[PDB]
């Protein structure tokens, strides 16, 4: 008949300080994100819409996002943990006027060299070959990331995520970029050029547009003049050439043909 | 799709005109050309530079590695031989850290991995192995007069290279991560070789013992990656204790490290890791599930017990993929196949198994008659509460491989598994034939290196320390024994199941601390027979050492050595240890007439019999105390009433008459 | 088959506390039973057992270190082996879960 | 499969970067810019699993200055 309290306040003060003792080596990132992922789903799948029961701090996304940033390398399976996990703390609190939660983890510096990081690099290169791909998995969890950031965003101010967009479009097309080399995971660039190109760029700025124009019209020029003069197919590919028009009476030509498709929506 | 290589013809032209450049300046400077050598090899290794993403040809960077191998640097400047070790050492640090944890390769295929030593007791590693060859032969560089250029007392760009504390910081970390399997039963093959001659180089050309053990020093003395902190301990390994042990090999360095304080250093270590670390034997717990006869290479296969199903509304039934035996390998018609449609990339199959079960292995066998329906890349993804599927690692390229074999680093408790499967990339159905999963279980008849996981290679050190060189030993006693909690600890250690050292070694090193003083003496004593738990130790503390979880006065022959040897030596201070063993005795006598503390309510019969042996074997001989003024008549009395109150035709009654 | 609370506490207090104090003289088997009696009897009473009345503050970041900490875990190598990591998940899920 | 094409018949000079045949039926590497050639070089590299090479027919294509054969 007696009263009893909640668990879950005291829970908040260890998980702020688990997450607070990150920077200086203490604590595994991979095990800390799992155990975090599994406690606070415990309100039985990693569905995009559900409230952590555990809530975080703004001082410990800061501090996850500086440990990200530097992280030196990351497996597979550490970047699905990280993506379930930003979707997950998009869904959280920081009440307990303070901006959203995805309003402070646009706005921050260093989710553009995160995102980069894992579009641009691979897994570590050892002596054993893998595909320069990355799965169903981690790519849906991409897009449902991207999803919840936009949805989030729409109703307060959605500049912030097209201009967010825009930017790490150009970094990741610039010179010595992943585009320009051909570096990372096509399946995951994919699936976000063609996220990309249904999103609305009212407000955006003037100089971000043109510096996009622009290192976009250079690798796709680059990209035309310098082609191999060997080409060679399975019996099964139909697809026309790069350099072949009028056709109409995954590849990477495919991905060049989007950020035209991007050029041309601009 | 084009490999990432470049040809037989254009390496081979590379080769020639770096000859003929060589060959030109030969006669006229070769420094130059040994400095634009080093510079473009420190520019392709530096940070985003093409070794650490692993973008070139392969096989031309080996060749250049090659043809650098055998040139000559004795007139190069300083600065860029340190930068050139700097880039080297972290890039080689960096990809001993970071690796896979999915292991595949084809049957063909035999190399050993990159952290496996002592073996002899392209590929990228390869690579790796040669850039840590021309370290080895830098470091062995020497100086000029003014220390700004290699040269053609004689210094060495060792001792430039002692002094850099990150470089030494790294290759110690590194090498504490490798691992051996022919020590453990007691030249160079691979990478972990490559750093273990480079550091015994470096200990070969130190031209003074402090500085090699300075580095050594340091890095015992913190945690991971540098932390502070209690109960923070510094990774060992066996080959890091191999080349600890080849340092401390003579007179001069060992009294050098004992002026150091790093005798003082390994006993603290030896003690706080003791408390940080569960012993992961098997116990009674163990023994007496197997006796309730079940519960819930030496693995085994679990795919005939669980079930198999897809996600394709339309695809046929595969519970044959999980039969034991395998099909015939001439059957001309695949035990599964599947059919792609025309905007299908993937596949899956999800494995149920009734229970969770340590997996180690996945085996996939494709429909050998034809192999032009073998699926082009494989994904795997393991979930342990059987809901959430999480990925292991980038998919495995299968192409032209007639048999599929994934080992897991580290085994995995799991409980469902997903296997999803890429279209092939001539045909459009795949075709396979069986599918097998291998681990292990908690118990029942399927539950079927030691210093990284324990805390014995600081007994390894201390041993060796102490016994190594007869004449320091006593010096090194002196430095141990105050220390708190050694004892325990040591005495912890010796009762429990081999754990990589032999129990003689523990025995020498408890009678060696146990005789350079009186006090100790007693101390041991009192460990051995009536308490043997850390000493202010409260469980509120969460910190101090506990050494609960064993019974007190247990008996073994290990323990009946250690008595016997300290009962039976001459020297000052005997007379005390032939008190307490007399005060034992007969306060084990005196708590039987009951009609509180374990060991004194059981005094083991072994222990009694010891001690009459020790009586007698010393009245036999001479002592320089009066041993019959020590025997009371009172003594006398309680083991004869002792003896009248015990039942008949038992070992404690035979242990008492011997005493008596 | 009824439990009642008041007895249950110290029961489980005394339990959990000598979790935190193993050490190399403990063997893993053994904690593998006590994780599953713990939670089993923190669950079997009418008014389950909360988290918070079971450990302290200092207590309870002991135990999260344990699973997450890198001065017991090094790198491949765990706390108690996979089995005692997942028996610690299963055990803080299952109290978790049957207070909420 | 790599690829080399000599136009005199004593000095050969590769085409491109390797071509991965793993898995492939039939093999049909296309030039963009037709060549003229007298002496074709192919090197062909260890199987992943096997040991051993096994072929069944090569062909080349192409064109004269005169004749029936354009």
């Amino acid at each position: 008949l007696i009263i009893q309290l909640s668990s879950v306040p005291m829970l908040n003060v260890c998980f702020n300080k688990l997450f607070s003792m990150l920077q200086v080596h203490h604590v595994q990132l991979e095990s800390l994100l799992q155990l975090w992922l599994t406690l606070s789903l415990n309100s039985f799948l990693y569905n995009a819409n559900r409230i952590p029961v555990i809530s975080l701090n703004q001082a410990s996304i800061t501090s996850f996002l500086t440990v990200l940033a530097w992280y030196p390398n990351t497996l597979l399976r550490t970047w699905c943990l990280v993506l379930h996990s930003l979707t997950l703390m998009t869904n959280m609190q920081l009440n307990s006027t303070q901006e959203s939660t995805a309003h402070l983890l646009v706005s921050d510096p260093n989710l553009i060299h995160v995102l980069v990081k894992f579009l641009s690099g691979t897994s570590p290169h050892g002596t054993n070959q893998h595909s320069p791909q990355v799965g169903p998995t981690a790519t849906q969890a991409m897009q449902e990331f991207l999803t919840r950031l936009q949805v989030h965003l729409s109703s307060t101010c959605p500049q912030i995520f097209s201009e967010f967009l825009l930017k790490l479009i150009h970094i990741l097309s610039t010179e010595r970029g992943a585009f320009q080399t051909g570096q990372g995971p096509l399946d995951a660039q994919v699936k976000l050029l063609e996220f990309t190109l249904e999103q609305n760029f009212e407000v955006v700025s003037v100089s971000t547009i043109s510096a996009v124009i622009e290192s976009v019209t250079f690798l796709v020029h680059h990209y035309i003049t310098c082609s191999d003069k060997v080409m060679s197919r399975s019996g099964s590919d139909s697809s026309v050439g790069a350099r072949a028009c009028f056709g109409g009476l995954m590849t990477r030509d495919q991905l060049m043909f989007d950020l035209l498709k991007l050029v041309n929506i601009l | 799709q084009h490999s990432p290589q470049v040809g037989p013809t254009a390496t081979q032209a590379m080769q020639e005109f770096l000859t003929r450049l060589q060959v030109h300046l030969s006669s006229t400077c070769p420094q130059i050309f040994s400095e634009f050598l080093l510079k473009l090899i420190h520019i392709l290794s530096t940070e985003r530079g093409a070794f650490q993403t692993g973008q070139g040809p392969l096989d031309a960077q080996v060749k250049l590695l090659e043809f650098t191998l055998e040139q000559n640097f004795e007139v190069v400047s300083v600065s860029t031989i340190s930068a050139v070790i700097e880039s080297v050492t972290f890039l080689v640090h960096h990809y001993i850290t970071c690796s896979d944890k999915v292991m595949s390769r084809s049957g063909s295929d035999s190399s050993v991995g990159a952290r496996a030593c002592f073996g002899g007791l392209m590929t990228r590693d390869q690579l790796m192995f040669d850039l840590l060859k021309l370290v080895n032969i830098l470091v062995q560089l020497p100086l000029s007069g003014n220390r700004e250029y290699s040269a053609r007392s004689p210094a060495y760009v060792a001792d430039l290279v002692l002094a850099n504390q990150q470089i030494m910081s790294q290759i110690l970390s590194a090498l504490g991560l490798c691992n051996s399997s022919a020590m453990a039963m007691i030249d160079a093959i691979s990478v972990g070789d490559g750093l273990f001659t480079i550091l015994t180089t470096l200990s070969k050309k130190a031209s003074t013992v402090h500085m090699m053990l300075q580095p050594i020093l340091t890095y015992m003395a913190c945690g991971y990656m540098g932390r502070q902190g209690s109960l923070a301990t510094c990774q060992l390994s066996e080959p890091l204790l191999w080349f600890i042990l080849r340092v401390l090999d003579t007179s001069d360095a060992l009294k050098a490290f004992h002026d150091m304080g790093g005798v003082q250093l390994i006993c603290n270590n030896m003690v706080t890791s003791t408390r940080a670390i569960v012993n992961t034997a098997r116990s009674m717990v163990s023994t007496i599930m197997k006796f309730l006869d079940s519960g819930p290479e030496g693995i085994h296969n679990f795919a005939p017990l669980g079930t198999i199903t897809s996600s394709s509304p339309t695809a046929q039934p595969a519970e044959v993929l999980l039969q034991a035996t395998p099909p015939h390998r001439r059957a001309r018609s695949a035990a599964w196949s599947y059919i792609f449609l025309p905007e299908e990339a993937w596949c899956d199959l999800t494995i149920h198994l009734p229970a969770a079960v340590l997996l180690k292995e996945i085996h996939i066998q494709p429909h050998l008659a034809s192999l032009a329906t073998c699926p082009s890349s494989v994904s795997v993804e393991v979930s342990a509460d059987g809901v959430n599927m999480l990925p292991l690692s980038t998919p495995v390229v299968t192409s032209g491989l007639t048999y599929i074999k994934i080992q897991l680093v580290k085994a995995e408790v799991a409980s469902a598994v997903c296997l999803r499967l890429h279209r092939p990339r001539d045909a459009s159905t795949l075709g396979l034939s069986q599918i097998k999963l291998l681990g292990l279980t908690a118990f029942g008849t399927t539950s079927s290196d030691q210093v990284s996981k324990t805390s014995i290679g600081w007994l390894r050190l201390l041993h060796h320390c102490l016994t190594h060189i007869s004449d320091l030993e006593g010096m090194m006693a002196s430095a141990a024994a105050p220390t708190a909690n050694l004892l325990q600890t040591c005495a912890a250690l010796l009762m429990s199941p081999y754990c990589g050292m032999h129990s003689p070694n523990i025995e020498v090193v408890l009678v060696k601390i146990g005789l350079q003083s009186t006090r100790i003496g007693l101390k041991l004593i009192d460990i051995l027979l009536r308490n043997c738990a850390a000493s202010g130790s409260d469980p509120t503390d969460l910190n101090s050492p506990l050494l609960f979880g064993r019974l007190n006065g247990l008996s073994s022959d290990s323990t009946i050595d250690i008595l016997y040897q300290l009962g039976t030596t001459q020297d000052p201070g005997t007379k005390d240890r032939i008190q307490a063993l007399l005060k034992w005795v007969s306060d084990s006598a005196r708590v039987a007439a009951m009609k509180v503390e374990y060991g004194l309510l059981m005094p083991s019969p072994s222990h009694l019999h010891c001690v009459a042996a020790i009586l007698w074997h010393s009245y036999e001989l001479l002592v320089e105390y009066d041993l019959p003024a020590l025997l009371d008549q009172e003594l006398f009395e309680l083991l004869f009433n002792w003896s009248m109150s015990l039942p008949c035709n038992m070992v404690l009654k035979k242990a008492v008459d011997s005493l008596l | 088959f009824t439990l009642a609370h008041e007895r249950c506490i110290s029961v489980v207090q005394k339990l959990v506390l000598f979790l935190l104090s193993m050490d190399f003289t403990c063997h893993a088997d053994l904690l593998l039973f006590v994780c599953k009696v713990l939670a089993r009897i923190a669950n079997a009473t009418r008014p389950t057992i909360h988290l918070c009345e079971i450990v302290n503050e200092p207590q309870l970041e002991r135990l999260l270190l344990l699973l997450v900490g890198t001065d017991f875990n090094r790198g491949d190598i765990s706390w108690g082996g996979a089995w005692a990591q997942y028996s610690l998940t299963c055990m803080l899920q299952d109290i978790l879960a049957g207070e909420l």
